């Protein structure tokens, strides 16, 4: 049943979090530098298994927390809520940058995960296709005909989930626990196996959105409140679900919104 | 050099014994720490000199502390001795101690309370040479001991602001 | 003369237990003798009252007013003291809880009016108090919708009873 | 005219505590891509403006030191060159303004 | 009533207004940058537009010479205005100068702005850079334009 699977997944996620937290030697101080184009350059003496770049943003100013989305750790982008392992560098990124490709991909993955969660809570998923940004329509295949009322209800549920304001709980789980969590789904098992075989080691990145757990590739959006606008275009055929969303600081007024909706409907 | 200072101290004291000096030094240390716990500057000044009083009372001001003492490892040994006219004595210590400093509004920012820790100490003592006694002077942070404990909170060191 | 805002920072509270809340850190700060009016000081305080330290500084950096720079410097000094003394790690996790102002020791001068009559020129002076509290700012009281008004009216009509008899 | 009665603290508050006189909360403050000192929309940054003003001050000082006295202003353009940097073959007639230090991260 | 009334007030009359305008124009031609209130800023910009137009009309013209002599009391600035600022903008039409607002002053708290001819040699001011073309909305608009182009 769907009432017990989610509970067991949440319990497994909590157990994994406890296991990951019960290994640090009781607060291990470290040092991280902020090599960026703005404010060059303070150094933060945060932790390595409890602190997060969000703490650095808070130490800096509220504007950083309101604008920062990702953080390039030695060239690799990281989420706002993630433990900074070892001593490295941080580069806060926003939506109005020179090359916000990583932030765009993270927003795409977050929108895909949110649409998948909404689909699961409405009424079996398969994965999250990595659709580029030029397509302008993040997809999310589903393995089960809807109408305009169904799309309206889905958009209402998405807006309610956004208003709920739930952070994105990320982790660095291995492959064994990842497979044990999603053991009731063969598609997710195959996806986890492929992700583990792609990289040298296992390390299967997992994320949670309050009560829903999925699998992604890169970073994600910290809080759901950033996704201001959200809509569902149509459903294509394994049934594919389309949609388009825009975060804060990128409002489409209304005409551009309708134009993008019509473009994604194709 | 140490024998000359010992002879001078025994002559100007004059009654003095080194064989039973580490015990009195440890007792004075424990009494000073208990007074710090209770925050009794009157009883503290009678045990610590004026040079070390602000070094341990100014930084710990506006914040309580729960220091403890239990079981001293190894006997307190003396390192060196040397010598207006003030006699300096360096005493070595190595006992299990605790550190639970609480801020104004409670909270915590240092080690735990029920977790003893091994910390080396090279306390230096001094005495007035008509109405004085052996009182602490300074603390030699040598030898190359571990730095400190990890603070619970996080600190942000700013760079050069133009 | 009475200086109490600077003394409130020396109130040492007892320690807490593991099964107790974190409790915020009430920080106090103020400046004495400020060549300014009390009405405008209270106006700026109210403008900054329902706001955070970051938003307050952002609004003060552009608010064209003589007291704006003074309030900004006071807030910066308070934040520095809290980060250095009161043990406050998060700079953005702060919000102004209370902020008032009062007149100061006003002198007396002469304005020299027309004819054989003069006037009094009271040297206006005031101060400015600030109370920073750790943690995020609380949300504003939302506007009671029709449901709340209906519930209140129902409760009122239910509370009534027979009067002027037994 | 003369007041017939004394105004009350209540009326005084109602007159001064109204939203009209209260300072309005503006939302035109944004973060600047460079430096970082929260600029304002449709308005230039403060730090960048001060830097440009100081650069113009130094350039004018050097021009005055080169031109000498007042009433000059030749009929040829100018080219600001810092330490090093060989003059380009295009600006041959334009008098050079030899500047010190290196070029900043915004002059092109 | 002042419906459709152009030219604002400045000094103690039209004479003082035009004198201040000429002084500001001379100072700008000398330094190429002045901080003035928004009203006087736009007035000086509108006047410098016609001044550049006259300077471009021709140097041998007597009317342009008289206008330059009356609008440049420094004298030494007329040769520059005629032989530096005229040929440099021989490719453009009427678009010159640049309007940028200054935050505030330090005493009266006035709404000042910046003025300067395009190009020149002074350092470049921090112009309001628009959003990059690699953002989310920009990428969506680019994809929509590509789809529209592919349709036709
Ligand atoms: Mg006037
Ligand atoms: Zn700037």
């Amino acid at each position: 049943s769907p009432t017990e699977l989610t509970e067991m997944r949440n319990d497994l996620f909590n157990k994994e979090k406890a296991r990951q937290l019960s290994l640090t030697p009781r607060t291990e101080k470290i040092e991280v530098k902020h090599v960026g184009k703005t404010d060059p350059g303070t150094v933060f003496v945060m932790n390595k298994n409890i602190s997060t770049p969000y703490s650095c943003a808070m130490h800096l100013s509220e504007w950083y927390c309101r604008k920062s989305i990702l953080a390039l750790v030695d060239g690799q982008p990281w989420d706002m809520y993630k433990p900074l392992t070892k001593s490295c560098e941080i580069k806060f990124l926003t939506f109005k940058d020179c090359d916000p490709g990583e932030v765009n991909k993270a927003y795409w993955r977050s929108c895909a995960m949110m649409m998948g969660c909404v689909i699961e809570r409405a009424f079996n998923l398969v994965r999250a296709p990595e659709v580029p940004v030029i397509s302008g329509a993040f997809c999310y295949d589903v393995v089960l005909m809807p109408t305009k009322e169904n799309l309206r209800s889905f958009t209402k549920d998405a807006h309610a989930l956004i208003y709920k304001d739930l952070p994105f709980e990320t982790l660095e789980v291995e492959a064994k626990v990842a497979l044990e969590i999603f053991q009731h789904s063969k598609y997710k098992v195959d996806f986890i196996e492929e992700k583990a075989s792609q990289n040298p080691e296992r390390i299967v990145k997992l994320h949670r959105i309050g009560d829903f757990i999925d699998v992604s590739e890169g970073p994600l959006i910290p809080r759901t409140s950033i996704c201001f606008q959200y809509e569902v275009s149509a459903v294509h055929n394994i049934r594919r679900f389309q949609g388009v969303s825009l975060p804060v600081h990128l409002r489409a007024h209304f005409t551009i919104w309708d134009k993008l909706l019509e473009r994604s409907r194709k | 050099a140490s024998q000359v200072s010992i002879r001078r101290i025994k002559d100007y004291d004059a009654n003095f014994k080194i064989k039973d000096f580490p015990e009195k030094a440890k007792d004075i240390f424990i009494e000073a720490h208990l007074c710090l716990n209770n925050s009794d500057h009157d009883r503290l000044h009678t045990l610590v000199t004026e040079h070390c009083f602000p070094d341990m009372t100014w930084d710990i001001k506006y914040k309580t502390v729960r220091w403890s003492f239990v079981e001293s490892l190894e006997p307190s040994h003396v390192v060196q001795v040397r010598c207006n006219v003030y006699g300096q004595i360096t005493v070595r210590m190595h006992t299990r101690q605790t550190l639970a400093i609480y801020d104004r509004f409670g909270r915590l920012m240092y080690g735990q309370e029920d977790v003893p820790k091994d910390v080396l100490e090279y306390v230096v003592f001094e005495k007035q040479l008509p109405y004085g006694s052996w009182r602490m002077h300074t603390k030699i942070v040598p030898p190359w001991a571990p730095p400190k404990q990890p603070i619970l909170k996080t600190v942000m060191i700013p760079g050069p602001q133009l | 003369i009475s200086r109490k805002w600077e003394k409130k920072n020396k109130i040492v509270y007892p320690p807490q237990l593991p099964g107790e809340p974190r409790r915020p850190a009430e920080i106090y700060h103020c400046r004495r003798q400020i060549k300014y009016s009390k009405d405008k000081m209270w106006y700026l305080a109210k403008l900054i009252r329902g706001m955070s330290i970051d938003q307050a500084l952002a609004q003060l950096e552009f608010n064209d007013k003589k007291g704006a720079k003074i309030i900004k410097e006071v807030l910066l000094e308070a934040q520095d003291m809290a980060v250095r003394d009161h043990n406050v790690e998060f700079r953005s996790n702060l919000y102004i809880a209370e902020s008032t102002s009062g007149r100061g020791q006003c002198l007396k001068r002469i304005r020299y009016h027309g004819r054989g009559r003069f006037g009094i020129m009271e040297k206006v002076y005031c101060h400015y108090f600030v109370k920073l509290v750790e943690g995020p700012p609380p949300p504003p009281e939302p506007p009671k919708t029709a449901v709340a008004h209906a519930k209140e009216y129902i409760q009122q009509l239910r509370s009534r009873t027979i009067v002027h008899t037994l | 005219a003369a007041p017939k009665n004394r105004r009350t603290i209540e009326v005084n508050r109602c007159r001064r505590r109204n939203p009209q006189k209260l300072i309005k909360v503006k939302n035109n403050i944004d973060v600047c891509p460079e430096c970082g000192h929260l600029k304002q929309k449709h308005v230039l940054c403060a730090y960048c403006y001060e830097k440009v003003c100081k650069e113009t001050a130094e350039i004018r000082r050097q021009i005055g030191k080169q031109e000498g006295g007042p009433f000059k202003a030749p009929t040829i353009e100018t080219v600001v060159l810092y330490t090093g940097e060989t003059p380009s073959e295009q600006d041959q007639g334009k008098r050079i303004i030899e500047r010190d230090r290196k070029r900043p991260s915004w002059f092109t | 009533i002042s419906h459709g009334r152009v030219f604002r007030r400045m000094g103690l009359g039209p004479e003082s207004r035009i004198h201040l305008l000429r002084n500001l124009l001379t100072g700008l031609v000398r330094h190429e940058r002045i901080e003035a209130p928004w009203a006087r800023v736009d007035e000086m910009r509108g006047y410098a537009e016609k001044l550049i137009d006259y300077g471009k009309l021709g140097d041998t013209n007597e009317r342009a010479m008289r206008m330059a002599d009356f609008w440049l009391t420094e004298k030494d600035l007329i040769p520059k205005l005629f032989q530096v600022l005229a040929p440099r903008y021989k490719d453009q039409t009427g678009g010159y100068t640049r309007m940028l607002q200054i935050p505030n002053r330090s005493l009266d708290r006035a709404k000042m702005a910046v003025i300067e001819y395009k190009g020149n040699c002074l350092p470049p001011l921090p112009l309001p850079r628009r959003d990059s073309h690699l953002t989310l909305l920009n990428q969506l608009l680019q994809g929509l334009r590509q789809d529209l182009r592919q349709s036709q």
